[PDB]
């Protein structure tokens, strides 16, 4: 049973966490990120647009 | 609604078509889309207060 | 601590702040009007120098 902090960490590392719904027989993908590390750009207007695209 | 967003995914499209100069017919296209943002996280701050409209 | 605490960041971060958002609001205790009654209160001089003898808090509840 992946707790939600652990799920968000697996989502930041580029993994797709199959999360069990506790007390049910059903599961869910809360996130489907891919491998590539999301870049950090300078905090300007153009920087946040380019981070948004990336 | 959610279905029409589900089957028409991209909200904007801006296409630029240019020629490869000196190589006739060959066209050079940039197709840029802006998809519907799907809800993937939020932060909430709550506060009791009086005086509010 | 004084800022409270939060959980580690999740998909849905919910925390409660003092949501008044009162910029230009600072807290002060209503300062006591601390009257320092100084007078001859014992029948003799004390050899103890003035910086070392101590003040005595007096209210109605411990004057005796």
């Amino acid at each position: 049973l992946i707790t939600d902090r652990k799920e968000f960490e697996l989502a930041e590392e580029g993994f797709i966490a199959l999360t069990m719904r506790k007390g049910s027989d059903n599961a869910a993908f809360f996130s489907a990120n891919s491998i590539q590390k999301p870049k950090v750009f300078p905090n300007t207007k153009e920087g946040k647009e380019a981070e948004t695209n990336y | 609604p959610a279905d029409v967003r589900s089957r028409r995914p991209l909200r904007a499209a801006r296409i630029e078509v240019m020629d490869v100069e000196g190589n006739p017919g060959w066209y050079q296209v940039s197709l840029s889309v802006r998809p519907h943002f799907k809800y993937m996280g939020a932060n909430f701050e709550l506060s009791l207060v009086g005086r509010l409209d | 601590s004084k800022e409270g605490s939060v959980a580690p960041k999740e998909r849905i971060n919910i925390k409660y702040i003092p949501a008044t958002g009162d910029a230009q609001a600072e807290a002060e205790v209503e300062l006591p009007l601390k009257t320092l009654v100084v007078g001859d209160f014992k029948g003799h001089a004390e050899q103890t120098p003035l910086e070392e003898r101590a003040t005595v808090t007096v209210d109605k509840n411990n004057f005796e």
